[PDB]
């Protein structure tokens, strides 16, 4: 639950798809 | 029932008796008990010979002391039962020397054959009381700096004789004699029928 | 202007500025302290309550004891107590410094913390549970909210 | 099967790439990168007084004695939770109450001695002696600590809802 | 006026130097998956304050140690760091003086006194070698961040922090001259004793001057190092990043002035939090051998630039 | 009864390599934007 | 005295409670003296006391950061006197739970040992995994460390119906986590230098101090306890041992974080054949009965009464038996007279060992190497203290 | 060589009990008879 | 957590 | 109503007193309730400082031994519960600046009269009222003869009530020593009559206490009005010296009139917060030690006397320097004693 693009300076800063293996687990 | 595997009980019993002849004279017993464990048993003076052996001998590379230890049975003359475990990376198993000493008669440090044992020996000294002849530095590790006693000696008091509070007159932490406000409750446990050996 | 009035209020504002920032100086003996890193990570932040990450004997508000006081560490641990400020509080945590815990009858472990340093809120469970540490961390913040050191002072 | 963690030309190209990695200190840029995408992450803390963080039924927390519904404490004092206990915190004594039936006059846990393992709740045979939900029980004073049967069974008044749900999720599984 | 003018550039300051605790105990939390302080107060704008009353109130134990090297060296401290902000040129400056960067070159340097004085002070063995080694990279940084404001007047013309606004009026000075803003950059960071050059704080080595400050004192230094924090990477956003200045309106200067030194500031903060610290030798192996060789000789070519480029600066 | 055992077919499969990405501007083009853009500055 | 200076037992950089004594010539480290029992408790004569089963939640608390590894040891050793071995479903357990500890290990000593460099990011990253690690553990056993899930004749009680599952999304996950720390720490060009070359053991001398663990493993010598000799069903995963070379702080580092790694492949495994059966051996004699069965059956009653408040009865015999707990070789030797409370319990410490060897790592060297030697060796002082 | 000494081993001084413990204190040595009950 | 059920 | 005395005497033993000690959190008081703890005694302190202050006295006492009650000296009440189940009373109620709303009176003698008044209706055994030595009726220093005002009154509130007399107390946190070692702040140190003319006999706390709780065990002290003295008395001008000669500080001992002093302590008890000094104090310091010729107190209770030069090490030292710090007593030499 974050915008792409607060989520693409992430993923972009990382180098890889934190979306693939969250830190919030779900249901 | 466990797994054991024959081919061992054989093999480390063969070893059991090649250190035997190779050293007739300090190996007193040797047993390769179930559990397929092998434990040579030395005369107090073999300690420095048995280990040295062990360690280097082409057929049998003893190189790392797993650990020292000395039960205790008071019964027994000869009060501690030092016990040296040792591994063989190389042919992957392990035997232990155990060797008896009583209170007053030291037994010779090994820290030369293993420097593993620097510590280990200090250990059994704080805790049991056997002193190590040539040791570079015997000193409690264990226990406080002024502790008086052995403490894992099977006549030591759990408890023991002394315990620690801090005092206002003095301003200062004063040992003062042990007082406990439950006692340890000292449960009965052994059943007085026993179990026909197997 | 009654002062009285005056000096609940202000002893409120000191209360209140100790409470929210609370600088503990934890020692680690043991395991508790496992659970106190716990706390000071992610799921329990301490931080956002004002709890400090980890401070010196000297800055800190709240010493933690988490673990054994050994017969030989029993020494030392008075030490740093008497190293702090003059404004001091001490959380026993574990059952190991609570009283004995599984170690209560051996030789070398004190009977408790509080028989070498005076012990304010004793959390336990043998791992107290990192909650549950907050748990005390925050009764430590209500007992120092009751706290009227003024008012005693203009009533003395 | 083993493996080499770490067990290892020289070209401009090569050199040239090396040299920039010391010279603009290309790896410690990598490093700010991966801190300030996190940084931008969902922080997973919880508000701690009003969200908790989860136990399943069989966290050990607080001891409580249980009673049967009609009101009869589950206790009948056989003594063997003082047996195993561990620390030898449970202390019991007994006597036969006027009814005739075997209780216990006194049941104190020292909850500064136990360590909370959690055997009692399996040594019980009535399962009177059981692991409670709650962990929050911090006291100002040492003694509050010590619990009397007064204070267990009152805990067990207290949580027995809680405690009865929590038994019947796990009964199967021990 | 002029008092209120010391009121403004003095709180506005203190009352930001206690804003960036707080975005310090934030943005380190969200990097490391957690909140950070926002129970006391609103999003924990009131926490700065709460340590700060429980600091003063605390009590600030006199050691079984001097009574002046001791209270002299906090005083010292912050009194050092709010001065260097007197001759900053926001805009236009509250005092302006010729020879600026020396005033600022100078006082900094006054600061290592604290350090030294603080360690002879505290009397323990911690204290002692935590000062002596800090004092050591504390000067050994200063003689390449001198040098390598040397190399920037000489393409300015002039002393005064007052005539960069002028020489960045087309380009900052970070293009040309990157390769030294690099190096004030890491020596803006040692100087602040900041993480990746931190060992004087260093807790697992050294636990140290402020090992025996505690309450009023620790506070003092405390404010310093933060005031500094932001001071250093000011000047930085004046000599290296020239923010976009207009006669007409001075306060694009400054707004701009606010969004760069903010921005530097948050990262040496973004630095603490991803590098473990450096070793003392490995340290000062950084300052004279990886960084002293390239300052000298860029010192060099910021002498032979200007006069075969026929750019000599001009005076004033 | 049930136990709580590994899915029917068996779970899906999970790395267990290292996925660091080897990403960079190369050396040469590296210096040359720097060097080129304290040429524009000196000119 | 060189300026003897007590390294303290109290601070933050000495894990728990360590004075060193050490003598430096300025920022020189002379000689390093470590003095041990800050921490001892008597868990060595408290056991003696105790009956098999009261005796299983001290070994919890020998080193916590491994709280059930360490619980396994003693079962096997109790196993093996009693001649039992346990129930298939539970050697898959112990293996799973073996596992999910050596990373909670791993999270810690590769974390904790930043902290004391200075690096305090990873950690926090980290703990959040652990934590919900510990969830695992409360969720099988009860209690978030110290568990006693581990017993003598297999596992206490079956897993929840649901947890195998979630063991698999975590892991599922976990690799990347390890891979971001890599990103900060692997590769910094400046980890590696207070890391890189310090605290150098040489193989001959590796083995001859009794390092035993990655402490060997990362000096190049090929040996893990799980599989030269296997324990429980680690015989019938598939690992690989991550060896080392250029033995220094860097490289065992790297080599501890090669575990987490291939424990993520032995896990995964666990969970795709974990086989349908009970947890614990059907020998009322050594395993306590069902609560049903106790309940209605008169035998059951009589084996439930004895065994909590007697105990196993272990035939007379005495054993070594060592695994590869976390740390390195964790061993029992468990001497044992007919009753039902042992006679004598020697805790081998993967430790005792290793801090020996402080003196002759740290040689030379500066004040912060001796606080990178003492992370590269995950010294929990529970173990070393006993 | 070995060497001569009739004293009675006496190691009191060397296991470390308080005094009052070691003059005060009479212990029995008995085989423990049978709970009547078993 | 300990129940899903209000 | 009795506790038989069972244990072997250290602390989780039982010893039989319960004891209210109203004004436990004093110097004094401190040790009483150290004393009265270690033997196992039941301690209840009725307290009115906040609860911070009261901890240290929480770990010298058993689990169980220390109860702690909220007390206000206006209100009649809260002695009354405090009473309601000791059977040892002991008063060591005191001040030496009469604060804004406690007077010398109140904290001297109508205070520790309301307590014994109610202890009797209670029915406790036996009341111990603290009152400073030499002491009469007529004493300059309004303190000293309030005292005197007081140990009359509560015979009366509460016959046969043992009157223990202390002289200035020896030890450390205590006034008679710290004070004068203080006076290195003021550069010279002034002394009535050049500290001349007013020896001054000191008494261990320790030796106080012990005898104080001894009182409490023992049938021998009833309606007896002890004085615990000392082993030597002082001139005051070698007390001061010595006490500057561990201390290592340098030495001026100024004349200066009591007359003005006086006026010296006014302006200290002119200060807010507990003045350093009292008019009365000044009056105190000076009044010379009275000779002995009253019930005997230390021995004849049972403790020797300690000598001051003994411990005076241990109350001095944080007033020495760095190096001043390492000092011990015997390379120091000690002052001469003089009886007059
Ligand atoms: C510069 C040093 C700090 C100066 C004060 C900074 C603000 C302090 C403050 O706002 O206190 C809030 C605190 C708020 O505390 P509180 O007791 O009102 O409660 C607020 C809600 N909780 C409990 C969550 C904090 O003020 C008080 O403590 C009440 C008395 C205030 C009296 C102020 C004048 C004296
Ligand atoms: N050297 C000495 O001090 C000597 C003392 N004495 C006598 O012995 C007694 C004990 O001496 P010392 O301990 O030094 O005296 P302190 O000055 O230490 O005071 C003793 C206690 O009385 C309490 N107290 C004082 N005023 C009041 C009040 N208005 N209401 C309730 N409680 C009060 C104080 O508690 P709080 O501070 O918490 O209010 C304090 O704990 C004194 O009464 C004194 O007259 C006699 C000779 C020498
Ligand atoms: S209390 Fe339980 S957990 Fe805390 S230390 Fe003692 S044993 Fe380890
Ligand atoms: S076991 Fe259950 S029932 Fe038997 S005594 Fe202990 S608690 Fe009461």
């Amino acid at each position: 639950s974050a915008t792409r693009v607060i989520q693409k300076l992430r993923n972009w800063a990382s180098g890889q798809d934190l979306q693939a293996k969250l830190q919030l687990r779900y249901q | 029932v466990r797994p054991r595997s024959d081919v061992t009980h054989k093999q480390l019993s063969a070893f059991g008796e090649y250190v035997a002849e190779i050293l007739p004279k300090y190996v007193q017993q040797v047993q390769v008990s179930c559990l397929d464990e092998l434990e040579i048993c030395i005369h107090p003076d073999g300690v420095i010979p048995t280990l040295t052996f062990l360690r280097d001998h082409t057929n049998a590379q003893f190189k790392s002391l797993a650990d020292l230890t000395a039960v205790d049975v008071p019964t027994r003359q000869n009060r501690f039962e030092i016990v040296y475990n040792l591994l063989s990376l190389r042919f992957n198993s392990r035997i232990r020397v155990k060797t008896y000493a009583d209170e007053l008669t030291p037994i010779d440090s090994i820290v030369s054959v293993h420097i593993a044992a620097n510590w280990y020996e200090r250990e059994v000294w704080d805790m049991f009381g056997v002193f190590f002849f040539n040791h570079p530095d015997l000193r409690r590790i264990l226990t406080d700096y002024g502790f008086e006693g052995h403490p894992f000696r099977k006549d030591f008091p759990l408890t023991g004789y002394v315990e620690l509070r801090y005092d206002d007159e003095v301003k200062r932490v004063v040992a003062e004699p042990v007082e406990l406000a439950q006692e340890f409750r000292k449960f009965d446990l052994n059943s007085p029928w026993e179990a026909f050996p197997a | 202007s009654r002062a009285e009035y005056v000096v609940t209020k202000l002893d409120d504002l000191i209360n209140w500025a100790r409470r929210s920032s609370l600088w503990p100086m934890t020692f680690g003996l043991a395991c508790c302290a496992v659970e106190m890193m716990h706390m000071a990570a992610p799921r329990y932040d301490m931080d956002r309550f004002g709890v400090v990450f980890r401070a010196s004997p000297r800055q800190a508000d709240v010493m933690i004891v988490a673990g054994t006081l050994t017969n030989k560490m029993a020494p030392a641990l008075r030490k740093v107590y008497d190293q702090m400020p003059e404004p001091r509080y001490v959380v026993s945590m574990g059952s190991c410094a609570n009283g004995g815990g599984y170690y209560h009858y051996s030789y070398s472990v004190v009977r408790g913390c509080d028989r070498i340093v005076p012990v304010d809120i004793y959390v336990p469970g043998c791992p107290p549970t990192a909650e549950a540490l907050l748990y005390g961390i925050l009764q430590l913040q209500r007992k120092i909210k009751r706290e009227q050191k003024l008012k005693i002072w203009y009533r003395r | 099967t083993y493996k080499y963690v770490n067990k290892k030309e020289v070209d401009m190209k090569s050199a040239t790439d090396n040299a920039a990695r010391i010279l603009m200190w290309t790896e410690l840029i990598r490093g700010l990168g991966m801190t300030l995408s996190y940084l931008f992450r969902e922080p997973a803390t919880i508000n701690y007084p009003f969200e908790k963080g989860p136990l399943s039924p069989r966290f050990r927390g607080e001891h409580a004695l249980r009673r049967y519904p009609s009101g009869e404490e589950r206790c009948i004092a056989c003594k063997l939770c003082e047996a195993i206990c561990p620390a030898q915190a449970i202390t019991i004594e007994a006597e036969p109450r006027a009814d005739g039936s075997r209780r216990t006059t006194r049941y104190d846990i020292d909850m500064t001695k136990c360590i909370y393992c959690g055997f009692c709740q399996e040594a019980c045979p009535v399962d009177a002696i059981v692991e409670g939900p709650n962990f929050e029980f911090s006291t100002e004073t040492h003694e509050e600590l010590l619990y009397n049967k007064e204070k267990l069974l009152n805990n067990g008044d207290k949580w027995e809802a809680e405690i009865a749900a929590n038994i019947q999720a796990d009964y199967l599984y021990r | 006026m002029f008092f209120i003018n010391i009121l403004t550039l003095l709180v506005p300051i203190l009352i930001a130097m206690a804003f960036l605790t707080l975005v310090e105990r934030k943005i380190l939390g969200y990097m490391q998956l957690r909140k950070g302080p926002n129970i006391v107060g609103p999003y924990g704008i009131l926490q700065p304050f709460a340590d700060a009353m429980k600091l003063f109130m605390k009590e600030p134990m006199r050691p079984l140690t001097s009574m002046s090297l001791f209270i002299i060296a906090p005083t010292l401290s912050l009194t050092l760091a709010l001065s260097l902000w007197v001759p900053l040129p926001m805009p236009h400056p509250l005092i302006n003086l010729n020879l600026g960067i020396l005033f600022i070159l100078a006082t900094s340097s006054l600061s290592v006194y604290s350090i030294l004085w603080s360690g002879w002070a505290s009397n323990s063995k911690y204290s002692l070698f935590g000062a002596l080694r800090a004092v050591a990279q504390t000067i050994s940084y200063e003689v390449t961040m001198a040098i390598i404001l040397l190399s920037v007047l000489l393409m300015n013309g002039s002393y005064s922090l007052q005539t960069l606004i002028t020489t960045q009026e087309h380009m900052w000075l970070l293009l040309p001259a990157w390769p030294m803003a690099m190096m004030w950059f890491i020596s803006t960071l040692a100087e602040t004793n900041r993480a990746p050059f931190d060992l004087t704080e260093g807790e697992s080595e050294l636990v140290g001057f402020n090992v025996e400050y505690a309450a009023g004192p620790f506070a003092l230094f405390f404010m310093a190092e933060y005031t500094n924090i932001i001071l250093m990477n000011a000047l930085t956003t004046i000599i290296f990043l020239g923010p976009l200045y207009y006669i007409n309106l001075p306060e694009l200067y400054s707004t701009n002035f606010m969004m760069e030194a903010l921005l530097l500031s948050s990262t040496f903060l973004w630095i603490r939090a991803s590098y473990p610290r450096f070793r003392y030798d490995q340290l000062m192996h950084l300052l004279w051998k990886n960084f002293l060789p390239l300052t000298l000789a860029l010192c060099m070519w910021h002498i032979s630039l200007p006069i075969f480029t026929a750019g000599v600066p001009p005076y004033m | 009864v049930k136990q709580d055992m590994p899915p029917p077919g068996g779970y899906g499969p999970i790395d267990y390599k290292r996925n660091l990405p080897r990403r960079g501007l190369s050396g040469y083009s590296m210096f040359a934007v720097g060097i080129g853009a304290l040429i524009f500055g000196y000119w | 005295t060189n300026m003897t200076l007590n390294f303290g037992p109290q601070h933050p950089a000495a894990h728990g409670v360590l004075r060193l004594v050490l003598e430096l010539s300025g920022e020189m480290v002379r000689k390093c003296d470590p003095h041990i029992g800050l921490l001892h408790r008597g868990t060595e004569k408290l056991i003696e006391y105790k009956t098999y089963l009261q005796a299983l939640p001290y070994f919890d608390r020998l080193d916590y950061v491994s709280m059930m590894c360490n619980e396994q040891a003693y079962s096997i050793a109790v196993e093996k006197l009693l001649n039992i071995q346990p129930p298939p479903r539970a050697q898959w357990i112990r293996v799973l739970f073996g596992e999910i500890t050596r990373i909670l290990n791993h999270i810690m000593a590769v974390t904790t040992h930043a902290l004391d460099i200075g690096a305090m990011t990873p950690f926090f990253w980290m703990f959040e995994e652990r934590e919900k690690m510990f969830e695992f553990y409360e969720r099988v056993s009860g209690a978030r460390m110290h568990a006693a899930y581990i017993r003598p004749g297999g596992v206490h009680q079956d897993l929840p119906l649901g947890l195998l599952d979630d063991i698999y999304e975590f892991s599922k996950n976990f690799s990347l986590r390890i891979d971001e720390v890599e990103e900060m720490l692997t590769n910094n060009r400046i980890w590696r230098n207070r890391t890189v070359d310090i605290g150098v053991v040489t193989a001959e001398d590796a083995l001859n101090y009794g390092f035993s663990g990655v402490m060997l493993r990362g000096s190049g010598i090929q040996w893990d306890l799980r599989k030269t000799q296997p324990y429980d069903v680690y015989d019938q995963v598939e690992f690989d041992v991550p060896i080392g070379s250029r033995g220094d702080c860097y490289d065992r580092y790297l080599c501890r974080v090669e575990e987490m790694r291939q424990s993520l492949r032995i896990i995964e495994q666990c969970l795709n054949k974990m086989p349908p059966g009970e947890i614990k051996v059907d020998d009322a004699k050594v395993s306590p009965p069902k609560r049903a069965e106790m309940k209605t059956s008169m035998e059951s009653l009589i084996h439930h009464f004895k065994l909590y408040t007697e105990g196993y009865q272990v035939p007379p015999g005495a054993t070594y038996t060592a695994i590869e707990a976390p740390k390195g070789e964790f061993g029992v030797y468990l001497v044992s007279d007919g009753s039902s409370r042992p006679y004598r319990c020697k805790i081998k410490a993967p430790g005792f060992a290793h801090l020996a060897g402080l003196d002759k790592m740290s040689k030379g060297h500066m004040l912060a190497d001796v606080v990178a030697i003492i992370g590269t060796q995950d010294i929990v002082f529970g173990e070393i203290d006993r | 060589q070995l060497i001569t000494v009739d004293e009675k081993l006496d190691i009191t001084t060397l296991t470390g009990v308080p005094e009052e413990h070691i003059k005060t204190r009479k212990v029995r040595i008995f085989v423990p008879a049978r709970n009547n009950m078993q | 957590c300990m129940t899903d059920d209000p | 109503h009795a506790v038989i005395p069972h244990g072997k005497g250290g602390r989780s033993s039982v010893s039989g007193v319960v004891a209210t000690v109203f004004g436990a959190t004093g110097f004094l008081g401190r040790y009483v309730v150290n004393h009265l703890g270690r033997m196992g005694s039941q301690v209840i302190i009725p307290y009115r400082c906040d609860v911070y202050d009261i901890m240290h006295l929480r770990l010298m006492g058993d689990l169980g031994q220390l109860t702690f009650l909220e007390w206000d000296a206006r209100d009649k009440d809260s002695i009354r519960k405090a009473v309601q189940h000791s059977n040892v009373v002991i008063n060591l109620i005191g001040r030496e600046w009469e604060t804004r709303n406690f007077d010398f009176e109140d904290v001297f003698v109508n205070i520790p009269r309301a307590i014994a008044q109610a202890s009797k209706e209670a029915g406790v055994e036996r009341f111990i009222h603290v009152s400073h030595l030499n002491a009469s009726m007529k004493s300059s220093s309004k303190s000293l003869r309030s005292k005197a005002v007081g140990e009359k009154e509560v015979r009366s509130v509460f016959p046969e009530a043992i009157i223990i007399r202390p002289s200035d107390i020896f030890g450390r946190e205590d006034r008679f020593l710290n004070h004068f070692a203080n006076y290195r702040w003021f550069l010279a140190v002034p002394l009535v009559s050049l500290g001349f003319k007013t020896v001054k006999q000191p008494v261990y706390v320790a030796d106080v206490s012990k005898g104080i709780v001894n009182a409490t065990k023992d049938p021998d002290a009833v309606g007896k009005t002890f004085a615990f003295t000392g082993p030597n008395r002082y001139l005051l001008f070698h007390l001061v010296k010595y006490i500057f000669g561990m201390t290592h500080r340098t030495f001026i001992p100024y004349p200066l009139p009591l007359f003005v002093y006086s006026w010296i302590g006014k302006l200290f008890g002119l200060s807010p917060f507990e003045p350093w000094t009292t008019k009365d104090k000044v009056e105190r310091i000076h009044i010379s030690d009275v000779m002995p010729t009253d019930l005997p107190g230390l021995e004849d209770l049972g403790v020797q006397p300690t000598p001051l030069e003994l411990k005076s090490i241990e109350v001095l030292r944080r007033h020495r320097t760095y190096r001043w710090l390492s000092s011990e007593i015997e390379e120091t030499k000690p002052a001469k004693t003089v009886n007059y």
